[PDB]
């Protein structure tokens, strides 16, 4: 599930 | 999630031929790569003619076209209630996502003949001219027609605003929710148009459906019936809906380009052979239930822009064939005052009578009566001096009451108030006042009625009549101010 | 205030998606697998 | 008289004459015999001596269905094809011959059971998991098909893969994905 | 040929389809075999339709029309004055040729 994976790690980024 | 598809053989001017789909429906909704929606409208043996709800710039040849399943719908609810939403929906007002939960189709079929009562209730729009001569009902379709710039999205707004009173009132039955749909108008107008509906807190309960000048032609041609189902739904679970389309000769418009683009027979003008059942399945969905269904309403007010008064073009005729009625609009009373410049001779109401509370009849009986005395004379104007005296006291009574009829814009009157202003000038207490000031007391008089005679506003609302009490008070309040004015 | 919410909502949600794009056969194999379960 | 429609469908005139040959090889079971003579024929009217004299315009209609009966004889050909052959040709519609051949072709990759996919990846595979995707993809036929793979790479997916068999198609390519993402997250 | 020359597919009230002529521009004066000259108007993808600078009479189908690279020209000059001449520059009042030393498109 690399969307999955993307939406995670784009928040961690984010935040 | 496999889905049925086929490749696009061509593209351009809103008309895609699609190649495959060979179980699509007719008017199905179709779903193509870059997210554009649109409707199968013709179906060949060899190829499917689409109409794209978009620009055809994202799309290239052999793009992948989706189906959807379902016949072209558009979500209902009083979840759209202060938006505006595209022919299809999708909010660009730009404040969220709308939260309905339930669809309906954009090509319902009207009610019989069995749900249908007669048209009783009245639809004040707040416009003198309107509500006296001219009255609209619930159910009814009242064609609203004139030239390019004479006052015709003003009496739409007009109408729009003046439910105010109704709205945020108590009473359930008469709410009247709005619905404005816009064909061929630019942005910035309805923009204008938005921001004048939220100055008066009209966008508590209107939607606008906006099918600019720059949207495509299938959604110039969807956007009525897209507002006609919204309006629909209120229809049928009891409510009581209005709805506007400004205008269907450019819905005509955008129908007679889909129609010569995909290959059809052009008939009168070019339009395609079946514009006539386009409108007409269009406007028969305005109707007035009864109480076995639910007793709504949806009013219809169709707009029509002619050409130099030329109401015997062919979509003008098909539209004036298919309503209840008309409100014609001039350039001349434009120029010559009036404003609004609506043509009392030429403007009718065939249901009429049946649409007016007992004290709006009472009195606009007899203003009709004055008025027609007034129009077959008025020629006789500018050499007054030398005819009869009585036909002269005719003569000023009609200026008189022309007079009357002028009106503002953006202030709907209340009936009430309109009845008192109609009374105290059919019963000859302004022939002994010049005209050019008349609006002066019309003004002056109408504030005095409502500061110290509240309670007799809200009898005559709370009966609908002028009773003889009443009417001895009003009798009463006109002379004493009659007295007092200047 | 609000309006900073917006502009900083509307780009760390279009920086994420052009971030991503420079992120293994692992997917292929999964979709054979996802088409396997297709039925 | 009654015609047996192909159960696939093609239009033009090219069409009208396709099915007119399988009505007429079906009425006398000669389907795979009219298919290979007409592949022949149609590789014979594309040498350039006669397919450069087939589109003349000029060159009469009966002296060139003549020499195209003299030239197609001596294969010795089924009643069945140089009927076709000369409906063709007094009908002159002989530039379109390799045409309808074609369609023809096509009504047999349909008599056949043959269903086209395609599935479109980012890069080439390896013959593994494209044996194990034919058993995937063939796992969704009824009884009795043949199936024909057609597959394409392009980078411009950057992954996933497209499996678009026949009509039906499922797009589980990364790029659809991140266009999801998108207009989700945008909305 | 069929490069520089067509042949004459059809024929009838001045207008005449040439196949070939793949080389021929638009706007071109070609020239029939009966002397007749034409303008190549239409360039269509299977012929090109000429408009013939005459009468239909003197063309048959199958005729050779010869390029002529020539775009219609008429001679201009002061020696053109007092001279009534025809829509090509030929002169139709008998008095003799046009001493014209330069043309024009
Ligand atoms: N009742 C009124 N009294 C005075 N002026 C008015 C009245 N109604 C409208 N106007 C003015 O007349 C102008 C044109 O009115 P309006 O736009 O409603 O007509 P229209 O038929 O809809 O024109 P268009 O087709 O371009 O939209 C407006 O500027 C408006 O301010
Ligand atoms: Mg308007």
């Amino acid at each position: 599930q690399k969307l999955f994976v993307d939406k995670i790690r784009e928040y961690k980024s984010k935040r | 999630d496999l889905e049925e598809t086929g490749r696009v053989l061509s593209i351009g001017d809103g008309i895609a031929r699609v190649h495959g789909l060979r179980n699509v429906q007719a008017e199905e909704m179709v779903e193509f790569s870059s997210g554009l929606k649109g409707m199968s409208l013709n179906l060949e043996p060899d190829n499917v003619g689409v109409v794209v709800f978009g620009n055809d710039k994202l799309i290239k040849e052999g793009d992948i076209v989706k189906r959807t399943g379902a016949i072209v719908d558009v979500p209902v609810g009083e979840e759209l209630l202060g938006r505006v939403v595209d022919a299809l929906g999708n909010a660009i007002d730009g404040k969220g996502p709308i939260g309905s939960k339930t669809r309906r189709r954009v090509g319902l079929k009207a009610p019989g003949i069995i749900p249908r009562i007669s048209v009783r209730e009245p639809m004040q729009t707040g416009i003198k001219a309107v509500d006296s001569l001219v009255p609209i009902g619930r159910g009814q379709r009242e064609l609203i027609i004139g030239d390019r710039q004479t006052g015709k999205t003003s009496i739409a707004i007009d109408t729009i605003i003046n439910q105010k009173r109704f709205n945020d009132g108590s009473d359930e039955k008469k709410k009247l929710y709005c619905i404005y749909v816009a064909i061929g108008q630019k942005r910035s107008t309805v923009a204008q148009l938005v921001k004048r509906l939220t100055d008066a807190d009209a966008m508590k309960y209107t939607i606008v459906v906006s099918a600019t000048a720059s949207d495509a032609a299938p959604l110039q041609y969807l956007a009525p019936y897209s507002g006609c189902s919204m309006g629909e739904y209120f229809r049928d679970n009891g409510k009581h809906a209005l709805i506007i389309y400004d205008d269907l000769s450019k819905q005509a418009v955008a129908y007679r380009q889909m129609s010569l683009l995909l290959r059809r027979p052009p008939g009168r003008e070019a339009y395609p052979g079946d514009v006539f059942y386009l409108h007409s399945r269009l406007l028969e969905r305005a109707a007035k239930m009864n109480d076995a269904f639910g007793g709504g309403s949806l009013t219809a007010l169709p707009v029509i822009e002619t050409q130099a008064g030329d109401v015997s073009a062919y979509i003008p005729t098909n539209v004036i064939s298919i309503t209840d009625g008309q409100i014609f609009l001039e350039t001349e009373l434009f120029y010559k005052g009036i404003r609004p410049a609506i043509n009392v001779g030429l403007s009718v109401s065939r249901v009429g009578s049946a649409a007016q509370t007992r004290a709006m009849k009472q009195v606009a009986g007899t203003m009709k009566l004055e008025l027609a005395q007034y129009r077959e004379v008025a020629a006789f104007a500018q050499f007054g001096s030398d005819l009869d005296a009585a036909t002269q006291q005719l003569l000023s009574r009609g200026v008189r009451l022309t007079e009357l009829l002028k009106q503002g814009q953006y202030s709907p009157m209340a009936i009430e108030e309109q009845v008192a202003v109609i009374y105290a000038g059919v019963r000859g207490y302004l022939d002994k006042l010049e005209p050019s000031k008349i609006t002066k007391f019309e003004n002056a008089f109408l504030s005095h009625v409502v500061s110290q005679h509240q309670a007799l506003l809200g009898t005559i609302r709370a009966d609908g009549k002028i009773s003889e009490q009443s009417d001895a008070k009003l009798k009463e309040i006109v002379t004493n101010f009659l007295a007092g004015f200047e | 205030q609000n309006m900073m919410r917006r502009k900083e909502q509307e780009h760390m949600i279009n920086w994420v998606e052009k971030h991503v794009v420079q992120s293994t056969i692992a997917k292929c194999i999964a979709d054979l697998k996802l088409l396997a379960k297709k039925a | 008289a009654k015609l047996v429609r192909p159960p696939v469908q093609v239009y033009g005139i090219e069409g009208r004459y396709a099915t007119a040959l399988y009505s007429a090889a079906s009425k006398q079971n000669k389907l795979e015999q009219v298919e290979k003579e007409l592949l022949r024929v149609a590789q014979i009217l594309k040498e350039p001596k006669v397919a450069a004299s087939v589109l003349n315009p000029y060159v009469k209609r009966s002296i060139k269905v003549k020499s195209l009966n003299d030239i197609t004889a001596k294969e010795r050909f089924s009643p069945l094809t140089t009927n076709l052959i000369n409906l063709l040709a007094e009908n002159g519609r002989l530039s379109n011959t390799q045409g309808v051949v074609s369609a023809f072709s096509t009504m047999m990759s349909v008599h056949r059971g043959e269903v086209p996919c395609t599935v479109t990846s980012a890069s080439p595979l390896e013959e593994a998991t494209l044996s194990e995707l034919k058993t995937v993809l063939k796992s969704f036929l009824s009884q009795g098909q043949v199936l024909k793979l057609e597959a394409k790479t392009d980078p411009s997916i950057l992954g996933g893969m497209i499996v678009r068999i026949g009509e039906k198609y499922v797009d589980m390519s990364v790029k659809t994905k991140i266009q999801k993402l998108g207009r989700a997250m945008r909305e």
